[PDB]
């Protein structure tokens, strides 16, 4: 067993900081154009998980 | 609509009439995450110093010559119509 006797799925390290930005990898030969837009979500242990799932639905 | 317009060199968004680009990655941040008034004074001072040292004489020479001939003309015109100038 590991020396650091923790639980399952516990965070290990600093909480990452969500940094709004943009990346554009232009390519004029592609007939289509794929775009992904996202905001900060909810963690596994957040008490507003199923609400986010409901909004996604 | 239609109306079969003419030929231009601007177009619009989506088809701007430019050469095809490839492999140009671009990153930028959010205005709420970056900090205004960061490095403004240093960069502005360096740019102003470089511009003064670079362009410089291009403006310095003609304006200086014009001012010199202005002063000389005023002095000479004042002298000539005075007492001793006409003699
Ligand atoms: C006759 C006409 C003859 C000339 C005609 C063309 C002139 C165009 C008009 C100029 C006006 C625009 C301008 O330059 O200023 C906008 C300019 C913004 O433009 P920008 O995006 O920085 O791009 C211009 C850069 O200078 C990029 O240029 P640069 O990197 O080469 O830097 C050059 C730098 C020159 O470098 C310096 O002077 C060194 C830095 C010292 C700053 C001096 C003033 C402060 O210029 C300045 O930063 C000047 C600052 C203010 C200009 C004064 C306006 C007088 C108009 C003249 C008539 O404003 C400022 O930078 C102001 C900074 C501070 C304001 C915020 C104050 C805090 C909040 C207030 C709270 C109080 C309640």
């Amino acid at each position: 067993p590991s020396a650091e006797q923790l639980s399952l799925g516990a965070p290990r390290g600093l909480k990452p900081r969500f940094v709004g930005s943009e990346i554009r990898a232009r390519d004029d030969d592609s007939p289509t154009a794929n775009i992904a837009i996202a905001v900060e979500g909810m963690s596994w242990k957040h008490p507003d998980y199923f609400t986010a799932l409901v909004m996604q639905a | 609509g239609g109306a079969a317009g003419g030929k231009t060199y601007l177009g619009w968004w989506g088809h701007l009439g430019g050469p095809k680009q490839k492999g140009i990655i671009t990153y930028s941040l959010s205005p709420f995450q970056q900090r205004p008034m960061a490095g403004f004074f240093k960069t502005s001072t360096q740019n102003m110093f470089r511009r003064v040292m670079t362009e410089g004489l291009y403006v310095a020479i003609p304006f200086g010559i014009a001012y010199y001939i202005y002063c000389w003309g005023k002095e000479r015109n004042e002298f000539l119509n005075s007492k001793h100038g006409r003699h």
